[PDB]
C-alpha cells in the first residue's frame, strides 16, 4: 500500500533512488507528451 | 631555540596490538611524538605516540608491526611532533607521503620546520577571493571558473577519469595573463600505475618546475596518507604565505583519506560514527580544506581542488556531504559523458563554482565572461530539455528554435566540453569557443546576455 | 553503535580488573 | 525561570533604596509633600541608616514592602517624574505641575505605553545629544529649539497637548534626523520655526545672550552669500548690530534677499 | 593547427627536461657541500676529544645531561676504554650536581665489562640499571641531532637568505 | 592552583591533582595553555576535552584550572570587536602577534586592558548606599551611538564602600567596592558570566512591538516582534545577505550581534570585510555599523567547542546588552553548522545518537537557546525594559525542512522568512516566498497596529487572501487559459501581479528602496487594496448589466492609476518627508476614487 | 486549577518528575478529596525527549529512534494514573498533548502513547492550512471508551450508528478524492461526487467550530444527520434500518 | 552480498583496481553471456594500451570509441522506448538501436562452452567490430545521404535490401580459428566489407 517493502539495506536505498530518477524522468517525458498533445489540441479547437 | 637534549631509546615494549606498540617506563612522553623503532634485525621503522598514560606510550607504528619483538625491539623518542622540512626547493620535486623524497634527488634543506598540523588562519585576516585561476579546461574555466582562494571539489566516482583531469589541471593551471604560481599535488591512496602516471606525466609533459608532488601509494602505510594532506598543505602555506606564491593545492582522492580516518580511528578504539566514519570527520576535513584562501597584507594565496571519488555514485554519502558543507561549490564528473567518450566528462549542469561571479569579468578576464557562462548554461540546459523532447515528439515536430538548441548541445559537447588531455585552452580561447557556439542562435535568443555585451562581442 | 559502545566498556572493565589483579 | 529568593529580596531592597535616592533628588527640601507621603512606607527603610542585611531580612519577614510588581510601578512613576525634571534642568518646573504630572502618571495604566514616555524619550534624545555635540548650524538651531521646549515643558508639563510643545518635538526631532550636509534645509527648517511660531521673539531670554548672538549671526551669515550686489550685502551686514533672534530680523533679512531677487 | 599551437608546449617540454637535470644536479651539489661540512665537523670533534681539558669539560656535561634526562635510581655509563679516567672523574663530579638538582639518592656505575666501540668520536652512552632504557649522548649523536635542527640557519648562512621570503610566519 | 597532565588521547586529556576541580570548569592545559573543558571527574583526577589541537602535550605538564566554566568577559570594548566562539578577540590576536594565524593556546584577554575609557559614576550613589544585581553604577561613553551602562553583576549585592570619581579607567581598574555579610567585593568594569547560564531578569515580558526591518514583505506580511524568534533558510541561491544587511542598515534595534557558527572560510571573511564598510544615519551623521555590533565569527576549522559555544557567546553578549535596556537583535548565519559542531562534541563524548546522528539533547539545546530571546524588565533599579531578537538561519540539506536541526528550529521559532532561490533566479529581491513563510506574532502586534495603524489589519488580511486566491487561480489559467477566468478572478490576478511586482519586491540596491518605512508600506498597500476593492466592487455591481465593467475597461479608461500605483515605490523618505509621501498617496486615492466614479 | 510549569529553559531532568507531580496532586484531589480532576499534560514529546537524554547519558538500551527500551513502562507510569475507583466519587481524566515529530504517526512517542492511552484525538495541517479550526482529523482518531459512553441515559440512541457512518462517508470521500487527483471528476460516479460534497460539507459544518462556540452532543448529532441526509437512505450501509426509520427523515 | 558494488569490500577494491567487470543480474537473468555490464565496467589501462593498438591494430581505437558510443545511445533509446514506445524515433536512432542489437547479441555476447567462442583471438575480434561499425557508419550515412532527396532510405528499406548482409554480420562469430586460418577469417571479413559497400550502392 504506502511503500514497496524492499527490505532496508544500502542496496535497497540505491535501488529506490534509481527508481526515483526513472519515475521523475518518466513524469517529465510523459508531461512533455501531454504538453505537445495539449498544444495541438488547442490549435485544432481554434481551427 | 631548538631541542638541545639527547634522545631516549627504550627497549621497554610492554605489548603489541595490530598497528600499535605499547612502550612503558617512558619519561614524560608527548602526545603525537614521532619515534624511530629498530627491529631485532636492525630494520629502522617510524611511528607516532597515539596515546599516553603515566609511564605508557601507545606508539602507532607506520609500517606494519611484522618483526616487532617485546624483548629486543628498541624505540628512539624524538622529543618532538612531526615537522615538515619545508622550503621553496620542494617545487620541481616528488615526495612520498612521509615527506621522504623519491625523485632520486637529495633530502630537503629546510628553510623552517613547520608543524604539519598548521594553525587556523585567523578569520579576521582572511580576505575574499577576487581573481581567476585558469585551469586550462573549458568545462571549468568558461562555466565554473575558480576564484583564487576558493575551495572547490571535483566530485567523481570509481572508474571516471578524475585523475587524468587532476593531472591535466596540474599541467595546465596558471594565472590569467591579462610568474609566481605553483601547484602542490597531494596524491593519496594512489595505485602504483596511477602514481607512475602522475610522476611521469608531470616529468615528461612540461610541468615539474611549477609543482611539488606528494605520492602516497594505495599500499603505503595508512597514517602516511593522513599525514600527506597536512604535509602538502604545510608546504602550500609556506609557499603562499611566506614565499608570496599563488599556490594551487590538488588533493587527488579525499575518499581514500576518509578511509584512512576510519582506520586510524579504529586504531584508537574510538566508536564508529555516522556510516562508520569518525564523528569528528567534519573537523578533520575542515582542518584540511580551510588551509586555503587569500590573506590580508600578502600577495600570495592558496586555492584548493579536492578531487573526491563519491562512493556508490551518491552525493548524499558523508564524504561528499561534509565536503559540500565546507567547500565553495563543486564540479561533477559524469559517467554519462564519460561513456559518450566526451573527455573531460565534466557535467557543467550540476557543477557550480560558488565564487565564479568574483573570479571573472572586467579587469580579471574579458568582461563578457559572466554573461557568456550564464547563456551557455541556458543553451545547454534548454538543449538537454530539447533532446528529452525529441525522444517524445519525433524530430519533425521540433520548432526551428528547438532545432537550434539541439544543435547547440551537439556542438557544445563536441567543441566546448570535449578538449583532449594535452590541449590547453586559455580563458580567452574558451570564451572564443563560447561565442563561436552561442553565435549559432539569432541575436534575440541570447536573452541572458545584455544588448551592450552582444553589440561588443556577437559581431564575429 | 550501542553494541560496539558496550563492547568497548566491557574491555575497559576487563582492563580495570586486570590492573586490580596486578596488586 | 524567575528569580532565586536571595535575588528576589535583593531586588526589593534595591528598589526601596533607589526610590529613596530618587526622592532625595526630586525633592531635597520636602516641597513635594503629597508625593513623599505616597512613599513613606518605603522611605523609612532608607532614611534610617539600616544595614543592607537588616533591610534584607526585614523584606524576608514581610516588614518591608516586598511585591516587585507594586514596587516597579511605584518606582517607575517616580523615575519618569525624575527623568522629566532632570531632562528640563535649565528651567525648574512649578511644584503644582510636578504633583499634577505625578497624579496623571499614577492614574495612567502603563507608562511605557503612554505618550508621556514617547515625548520624554524625544526630550532626552535631543538633550543628551546637545550635552556633547560640537558647534555647527544644526546644533545651534537644536540648542535654541530644545531650550524653548524645556521652558514650555516647565510651564505645561508633558500630559498637556500644548501645540507649541508638539511642534517643538516634531521640528527638533526632524532637524536632528536631517542629514548634516543639508545646510540650506536646516536653515529653511529654523527659518520656518521663527516664521510660524506665534511669538515675534521666540528665543528672547530663553537661552544665553552669547547663544542668541550666535543664532542671529548664523541666520545672517547664510543669507549674505545670496546677494549679488555689495551695496545689498552692506545693507544686510548692518543687521549684525542685533543680538536677540526675532521674526522682525528674519523678515528684514528675507526682504533684503527678495530685493536682490527683484534686482537681477 | 593543433600541432602549431603545441610549438610553445614542445619548447617548454624540451627546456623542462634540461631544467630537471639542472635543478637536481644543483640540489645534489648543495647536499654534498653540507654533508662534507658535517664530515669536517665529525673530524673536528675527533680532534676536540684529544684535548683532555675540553674533553673533561664535555664529559662533565654529557654525563650530567644523561643523568638529568634519565632520572632513574641507578645508571650505567658506557664509554671508549681509553676515556675511562676522564669519564670516572665526570661521573664523580656529576653525582653531586645530580643529587642537588633532583633532590634524591642515586647510584652510578661505569661499564668495565662492555666499553663502546673505540672508533667513535667520543662522548658517552648512559643506561638505566635494568639496561632496558638508554640515552645516546655521544659527540656523533649530538652532531647529527644539532646539525639537522640547525639546517635553516646553516642554509641561510652557506647559500644566502631566500629573497622570496617576504614574511616569517 | 594547578594539576598535572596524566594522559592524552586526541582532544581528551586526563589530568591528576585535580581534586578541587568542577564539572564543566575551564582549564588551561600544557605549557602552551591550550583551552579545555572538564567533561568528567573521577576523584583526584579530571578528564578535560581540550578544545585546541593537543599534539605536543606531555605527561606531567601543568594544568591550571580557571575558577570558572566557559564564560564571556562582558564590559566596555565589546562594540566593534570580532571574537571567535570561545570569546577570543580576533582583531587583537592579529594586531598583537603580527601573524595571519590564531596561535595555539592564545592567552589574550577578551576586553583589552591598557585602553582607558571615559567613565561617569551614576551621580546619585554614595558610600553607604544600598545596591542590587543589575544596578547601573555608571556609564562608559565608548561610542557616540552606544553608551555602555556599567552595572552590578546579577548575583552581587550590598552596601557601597567606594565609588570611582568621573575619569579614565581600563577594564581592570576598580570602579566600585561594596560590602555584604562582612565581605567586600572589588568590581572591575569587566564582568565575567557563564556562557551556558541565562542572565536573570525581573520579568520575561510578552513581546508586542515590531522589529521594523525596512522591508515591505517582511514588515507587513510576516512581522517579527522585538524579542521575537525567527529563522531564515540560509542557502546559496536564497540571498540571505539581503535581510542581514537590511537589519544592519535600518532596523529598529539598538545593538546587533552576529554569530558565525562555522561558516566556510571565504564566506566568513566576506561578512567580516563587509560590515566595517556598512553605514547608517544617526542624528543626521552617517556612521559605520561597527559602532553598534559585535561579530562572533568562526570558520569551519575553528575548534569544535568554539563552533558549539558560538551561539552561547552571541546570546550571552546579547543578553548583556539587553540588561542595559538596549533592544538587541542577533543573527546566526547557520544554526545547522552549530548543530554539526554539537554533533561532533557528542561523538567525542561517545554519547548515543538520536535522529540523523544528532545528540538526544539537540531539541532542548535549540529550545533553551531560542527561549533566551524576549522582551524583559531588566535586573536592578532603573526600571528599564530591554530585548533580544534572535534570527537563527537554518540550512536544510536539499531544502528538506524535515532535517532535525531545521525541523526543531521551525518547531520553536515563531517566524519563518522563507527565502527562495526561484525568486532570486527571477531577481525578485528580497526573494521571500509568501506561501512558505509564516508569523505567529500577529495577535500581539495587533495592539500596536490598532493604536497606530488602525487600517492595517484589514489590509494585511486582504493582501494574503489576494495572494492565496492568485495561487489557486493560476492552476485554472494553466487548465483553460487566462481569457477563460471570470472578471472578479481576472482583476484579482491583475492586483496580485501588482502586489507581487511593486509591493512584495523591493530594490534594496537603490535609494528609494534601501529601506521602506512602515508609513510608506501601509500607504502603498492601502492604495493597492483600495484599488482592488473599488475595481472588484465595480465588476460585481455591474454583474448581469448591459454595460458590464472589467479589468480591460479599467486599464483602458483609467490605466494611469495602475501606472501611478507601480510608481509609488519610487518615493524617497530622504528627499520627501513622510507627510509629503502620505499626501501624494492620498492624492492617488482621490484620483482612483474619481476614476472609478467616472465608470459606475 | 493547579499549574505545574517546566519552561523551555528549565533543567531538562525535571520534565521526568513534572507530570508525576501533576498526577500525584491529581491522585490526592481525585481519590483523597473525591474531585473529578482533569489532568492536561503539555508536550509529552518534551517528556519523551528528557527520557532520550537520560538514556543517552546513562547508555541504557535504545528502542526505536534512540528512546529508552522501557519507554512504554515509563509512559504507562504516567498515563495509567487515570480513571474512576471503587468507593470514590472522584476520577482522574487525562488529556495528554503531544507534537508528533515530523508528523510521523509511527514515531515512538505517538506510537507508545497510542498503545497505552484509550483512543487518540488527531489534529492535522491538512485541516489547519485550510483555516479549519479546530483542525481535528476524525479519520485517524478513535475513542476506545466511546462505545460505552454513548446511547440511552448518556446520549441519543442513534449516536453509535451515526458516528460509524460519518467515518465511512468521510473515509470514502478521501478515497474518491485520491482517485480524482489521478483520473479526474469525469471518471467518478454521481455517488463519488456525493462523497466529495460530503467531505466539503463535513469539514465546513461538522469539524469547523469557533474557539468560544459550544455545541451539545445532541446538536452535533442533528448536524450529523443534516450531513448523512446528503446520501439516499440505502447508501448508509453502517446504520440499522430501525435507526434510519426513526432519524433519517428528521 | 546483494550483487551491489556499494559493499565495503567492492568499494575498497574499486578504489584500487584499474579494471572492473561488473557482472549484472539483469544480463545473467536474460541469459546474456558473459553478463558483463558495459555501462558499469571500466578499464583505466586504455591510455597505456593505445601505444600497442596504434602499432598492431591501427584501426581499433576509433572502433572501440564508436562501439561505446552506440552502446550508450542504446541505453537512452531503450529507456525512451520503454517510457513512450518506439514510434517517435528518427531513422538514425532505429539504425543505432539495430546495430546496438547486433553488437549486444553478436559481438558483445559470447558463449563460454562452444568451440566458436572458447577463445576469440584479437584479429577476429577487431575484424568483427570493424564490420559492424562499418555497417553502422554506412547505414547511418545512407539515411542522412537521402534525407531531403525525392526518395529517402529508411531502416525498413535497409532491413529488406541489406537482409543477407545482416545475417552475414550476425554470423561472423561462427568463424573458427582452429579450422580457418587467421588469413581466411580476415579475408572473409574483408569480403563482408566489399559485400556491404556493394549492397548499399544498390540503395543510394
Amino acid at each position: 500500500k504506502d511503500r514497496i517493502e524492499i527490505f532496508p539495506s544500502r542496496m535497497a536505498q540505491t535501488i529506490m533512488k534509481a527508481r526515483l530518477k526513472g519515475a521523475q524522468t518518466g513524469r517529465n517525458l510523459l508531461k512533455k507528451k501531454s504538453d505537445a498533445l495539449t498544444l495541438r489540441f488547442r490549435q485544432i479547437l481554434k481551427k | 631555540n631548538y631541542l638541545s637534549q639527547p634522545r631516549l631509546t627504550y627497549k621497554t615494549v610492554s605489548g603489541v596490538n595490530g598497528p600499535l606498540v605499547i612502550l612503558d617506563h617512558v619519561k614524560f612522553p608527548r602526545y603525537a611524538e614521532i619515534v624511530h623503532l629498530t627491529l631485532p634485525d636492525g630494520t629502522k621503522r617510524s611511528g607516532q605516540v597515539l596515546e599516553v598514560s603515566g609511564s605508557k606510550a601507545v606508539v602507532q607504528v607506520f609500517e606494519g608491526t611484522s618483526g616487532i619483538d617485546a624483548k629486543k625491539t628498541s624505540c628512539e623518542f624524538t622529543g618532538d611532533i612531526l615537522r615538515t622540512p619545508v622550503s621553496e626547493d620542494m617545487l620541481g620535486r616528488v615526495f612520498n607521503g612521509s615527506g621522504k623524497p623519491i625523485d632520486r634527488g637529495p633530502v630537503v634543506l629546510a628553510e623552517d620546520f613547520l608543524d604539519i598540523m598548521g594553525q587556523p588562519i585567523n578569520p579576521q585576516c582572511r580576505i575574499y577571493p577576487e581573481e581567476m585561476i585558469q585551469t586550462g579546461i573549458s568545462a571549468i574555466d568558461g562555466m565554473n571558473s575558480i576564484a583564487r582562494g576558493q575551495k572547490i571539489p571535483i566530485f567523481s566516482a570509481a572508474g571516471l577519469p578524475h585523475n587524468e583531469i587532476a593531472a591535466q589541471i596540474c599541467r595546465q593551471a596558471g594565472l590569467v595573463k591579462k610568474e609566481n604560481f605553483a601547484i602542490v599535488f597531494a596524491a593519496m591512496g594512489v595505485n602504483m600505475e596511477t602514481a607512475r602516471f602522475f610522476k611521469s606525466d608531470f616529468e615528461e609533459n612540461g610541468s615539474m618546475d611549477n609543482v611539488c608532488l606528494f605520492l602516497n601509494l594505495a599500499n603505503d602505510p595508512t597514517i602516511e596518507r593522513i599525514i600527506t594532506p597536512r604535509l602538502a598543505l604545510t608546504t602550500a602555506e609556506f609557499l603562499a604565505y611566506q614565499c608570496e606564491k599563488h599556490v594551487l593545492v590538488i588533493l587527488t582522492d579525499m575518499s581514500s583519506y576518509a578511509e584512512a580516518l576510519r582506520e586510524v580511528s579504529a586504531a584508537r578504539e574510538e566508536v564508529p560514527g555516522r556510516r562508520g566514519f569518525p564523528g569528528y570527520m567534519y573537523t578533520d576535513l575542515a582542518t584540511i580544506y580551510e588551509r586555503a584562501g587569500r590573506v590580508e597584507g600578502r600577495n600570495g594565496s592558496i586555492t584548493q581542488i579536492p578531487i573526491l571519488t563519491m562512493p556508490n555514485d551518491d552525493i548524499t554519502h558523508p564524504i561528499p556531504d561534509l565536503t559540500g558543507y565546507i567547500t565553495e561549490g563543486q564540479i561533477y564528473v559524469d559517467r554519462q559523458l564519460h561513456n559518450r567518450q566526451i573527455y573531460p566528462p565534466i557535467n557543467v549542469l550540476p557543477s557550480l563554482s560558488r565564487l565564479m561571479k568574483s573570479a571573472i569579468g572586467e579587469g580579471m578576464t574579458r568582461k563578457d565572461h559572466a554573461d557568456v557562462s550564464n547563456q551557455l548554461y541556458a543553451c545547454y540546459a534548454i538543449g538537454k530539455d530539447v533532446q528529452a523532447m525529441k525522444a517524445v515528439v519525433g524530430e519533425e515536430a521540433l520548432t526551428s528554435d528547438d532545432l537550434l538548441y539541439l544543435e547547440f548541445l551537439q556542438k557544445f559537447e563536441k567543441n566546448f566540453i570535449t578538449q583532449g588531455p594535452y590541449e590547453n585552452r586559455t580563458v580567452y580561447e574558451t570564451l572564443d569557443i563560447g561565442w563561436q557556439l552561442l553565435r549559432i542562435f539569432p541575436k534575440e535568443m541570447l536573452k541572458r546576455i545584455p544588448q551592450s555585451t552582444l553589440s561588443e562581442f556577437y559581431p564575429r | 553503535f550501542y553494541r560496539l559502545k558496550k563492547i568497548q566498556e566491557k574491555k575497559k572493565i576487563i582492563k580495570e580488573k586486570s590492573e586490580k589483579d596486578l596488586e | 525561570g524567575g528569580l532565586t529568593s536571595e535575588q528576589y529580596h535583593s531586588q526589593v531592597v534595591g528598589k526601596i533604596g533607589y526610590i529613596a535616592r530618587c526622592m532625595q533628588t526630586i525633592d531635597p527640601e520636602n516641597n513635594l509633600k503629597k508625593i513623599r507621603e505616597d512613599y513613606q512606607d518605603v522611605l523609612i527603610w532608607a532614611e534610617k541608616n539600616y544595614r543592607f542585611e537588616e533591610i534584607l531580612e526585614a523584606s524576608k519577614s514581610g516588614k518591608c514592602p516586598n511585591d516587585l510588581d507594586a514596587l516597579s510601578r511605584r518606582s517607575l512613576i517616580l523615575q519618569e517624574l525624575l527623568r522629566l525634571v532632570s531632562s528640563i534642568s535649565p528651567f525648574k518646573m512649578k511644584l503644582d505641575l510636578i504633583e499634577s504630572q505625578y497624579e496623571k502618571m499614577k492614574q495612567h495604566v502603563n507608562l511605557w505605553k503612554s505618550d508621556y514616555h514617547v515625548k520624554l524619550n524625544q526630550l532626552n534624545q535631543l538633550t543628551d545629544y546637545l550635552k556633547n555635540a560640537a558647534p555647527t548650524p544644526k546644533n545651534n538651531f537644536l540648542r535654541a529649539m530644545t531650550s524653548v521646549l524645556q521652558m514650555q515643558i516647565a510651564q505645561y508639563g508633558i500630559t498637556e497637548d500644548n501645540e507649541g510643545i508638539n511642534q517643538l518635538f516634531k521640528l527638533g526631532l526632524h532637524l536632528l534626523a536631517m542629514a548634516n550636509e543639508k545646510i540650506d534645509e536646516q536653515y529653511h527648517l529654523f527659518k520656518g520655526y521663527v516664521k510660524d511660531q506665534p511669538e515675534e521673539s521666540p528665543f528672547e531670554g530663553i537661552l544665553p545672550a552669547e547663544d542668541q548672538k550666535i543664532l542671529v549671526k548664523t541666520m545672517i551669515d547664510y543669507a549674505m552669500p545670496k546677494l549679488s550686489s555689495k551695496v545689498l550685502q552692506d545693507k544686510l551686514s548692518a543687521l549684525s548690530s542685533s543680538d536677540v533672534l526675532t521674526k522682525t530680523l528674519l523678515d528684514s533679512i528675507d526682504r533684503i534677499v527678495k530685493e536682490n531677487e527683484k534686482l537681477n | 593547427e593543433k600541432k602549431e599551437k603545441q610549438i610553445e608546449q614542445q619548447k617548454k617540454i624540451q627546456m623542462s627536461n634540461l631544467m630537471n637535470q639542472a635543478r637536481l644536479k644543483v640540489l645534489r651539489a648543495r647536499d654534498d657541500l653540507i654533508t662534507d661540512l658535517l664530515n669536517e665537523a665529525k673530524q673536528r670533534l675527533s680532534k676536540v676529544v684529544k684535548d683532555t681539558t675540553r674533553y673533561q669539560v664535555l664529559l662533565d656535561g654529557l654525563v650530567l645531561q644523561g643523568l638529568y634526562q634519565l632520572l632513574e635510581p641507578r645508571m650505567i655509563v658506557r664509554c671508549r676504554k681509553q676515556d675511562f679516567p676522564l669519564v670516572k672523574a665526570a661521573v664523580q663530579k656529576a653525582i653531586p650536581m645530580y643529587k642537588i638538582a633532583t633532590k634524591k639518592d642515586v647510584d652510578v656505575q661505569i661499564d668495565l665489562e662492555a666499553y663502546l666501540p673505540e672508533d667513535i668520536a667520543g662522548g658517552v652512552e648512559i643506561y638505566n640499571g635494568d639496561r632496558k632504557i638508554k640515552v645516546s649522548n655521544t659527540l656523533e649523536s649530538r652532531l647529527d641531532l644539532i646539525a639537522q635542527q640547525m639546517m635553516p640557519e646553516v642554509r641561510g648562512a652557506l647559500f644566502g637568505a631566500n629573497a622570496n621570503r617576504k614574511f616569517l610566519d | 592552583t594547578f594539576g598535572y597532565v596524566h594522559g592524552v588521547s586526541g582532544p581528551v586529556v586526563t589530568a591528576c591533582d585535580m581534586a578541587g576541580a568542577a564539572m564543566y570548569e575551564l582549564v588551561r592545559v600544557g605549557h602552551s595553555e591550550l583551552v579545555g573543558e572538564i567533561i568528567r571527574l573521577e576523584g583526584d583526577m579530571a578528564t578535560i576535552q581540550v578544545y585546541e589541537e593537543t599534539s605536543g602535550v606531555s605527561v606531567g605538564d601543568p594544568v591550571l584550572r580557571t575558577g570558572k566554566p566557559l564564560s564571556v568577559e562582558l564590559g566596555p570594548g565589546i562594540m566593534g570587536a570580532i571574537f571567535d566562539g570561545i570569546q577570543r578577540p580576533l582583531s587583537d590576536i592579529s594586531s598583537q602577534t603580527q601573524s595571519i594565524y590564531i596561535p595555539r593556546g592564545v592567552n589574550v584577554s577578551a576586553l583589552s586592558r591598557d585602553i582607558k575609557w571615559e567613565f561617569i559614576p551614576s551621580k546619585n550613589l554614595r558610600v553607604g548606599s544600598h545596591i542590587t544585581g543589575g544596578d547601573i553604577y555608571g556609564i562608559v561613553n565608548e561610542n557616540s551611538l552606544i553608551k555602555h551602562k556599567i552595572m552590578l553583576p546579577p548575583r552581587s549585592r550590598g552596601s557601597v564602600t567606594y565609588i570611582a570619581p568621573p575619569g579614565n579607567y581600563d577594564a581592570s581598574d576598580v570602579v566600585l567596592e561594596l560590602e555584604f555579610e562582612g565581605v567586600k567585593e572589588k568590581l572591575s568594569m569587566v564582568q565575567v558570566w557563564p556562557v551556558r547560564q541565562v542572565r536573570p531578569v525581573t520579568e520575561k515580558l510578552p513581546a508586542n512591538h515590531p522589529l521594523l526591518t525596512g522591508q515591505r514583505v517582511l514588515d507587513a506580511l510576516f512581522p517579527c516582534v522585538q524579542g521575537g524568534t525567527t529563522a531564515i533558510p540560509g542557502a546559496f541561491g536564497c540571498g540571505k545577505t539581503v535581510i542581514s544587511q537590511s537589519l544592519s542598515k535600518y532596523s529598529n534595534s539598538d545593538v546587533i550581534i552576529y554569530v558565525g557558527c562555522g561558516e566556510r572560510g571565504n564566506e566568513m571573511s566576506e561578512v567580516l570585510r563587509d560590515f566595517p564598510e556598512l553605514t547608517m544615519e544617526v542624528d543626521g551623521k552617517v556612521e559605520s555599523i561597527m559602532k553598534r555590533t559585535a561579530l562572533v565569527a568562526n570558520t569551519s576549522n575553528m575548534p569544535v567547542a568554539a563552533r558549539e559555544a558560538s551561539i552561547y557567546t552571541g546570546i550571552t553578549l546579547s543578553e548583556y546588552f539587553r540588561d542595559m535596556g538596549y533592544h538587541v537583535s542577533m543573527m546566526a548565519d547557520s544554526t545547522s553548522r552549530w548543530a554539526e559542531a554539537l554533533r561532533e562534541i557528542s561523538g567525542r563524548l561517545a554519547e548515543m545518537p538520536a535522529d540523523s546522528g544528532y545528540p538526544a539533547y539537540l531539541g532542548a539545546r535549540l529550545a533553551s537557546f531560542y527561549e533566551r530571546a524576549g522582551r524583559v524588565k531588566c535586573l536592578g533599579n532603573p526600571e528599564r525594559e530591554g530585548s533580544v531578537s534572535i534570527v537563527g538561519a537554518v540550512s536544510p540539506p536539499g531544502g528538506d525542512f524535515s532535517d532535525p536541526v531545521t525541523s526543531a528550529t521551525l518547531g520553536i521559532v515563531q517566524v519563518f522568512w522563507g527565502l527562495d532561490k526561484k525568486l532570486a533566479q527571477r531577481k525578485h529581491f528580497p526573494s521571500v516566498n509568501w506561501l512558505i513563510s509564516y508569523s505567529k506574532y500577529m495577535r500581539a502586534l495587533d495592539e500596536y497596529y490598532d493604536k497606530h495603524f488602525t487600517e492595517f489589519v484589514p489590509l494585511r488580511t486582504k493582501a494574503k487572501e489576494i495572494l492565496q486566491e492568485e495561487e489557486d487561480l493560476a492552476e485554472i489559467v494553466q487548465l483553460v487559459g487566462k481569457a477563460s477566468l471570470a472578471e472578479t478572478d481576472k482583476i484579482t490576478l491583475e492586483v496580485a501581479k501588482l502586489i507581487k511586482d511593486d509591493f512584495l519586491q523591493q530594490n534594496g540596491y537603490t535609494p528609494y528602496d534601501r529601506f521602506c518605512p512602515f508609513y510608506k508600506t501601509v500607504g502603498m498597500l492601502s492604495n493597492m487594496i483600495s484599488f482592488y476593492d473599488m475595481a472588484r466592487r465595480a465588476v460585481e455591481t455591474t454583474a448581469q448589466s448591459d454595460n458590464k465593467i472589467t479589468w480591460s475597461i479599467i486599464r483602458e479608461h483609467m490605466g494611469e492609476i495602475l501606472y501611478k500605483l507601480s510608481s509609488m515605490k519610487f518615493k524617497d523618505p530622504v528627499k520627501d518627508g513622510e507627510a509629503k509621501i502620505k499626501a501624494d498617496y492620498a492624492q492617488l486615492l482621490e484620483d482612483m476614487q474619481n476614476a472609478f466614479r467616472s465608470l459606475e
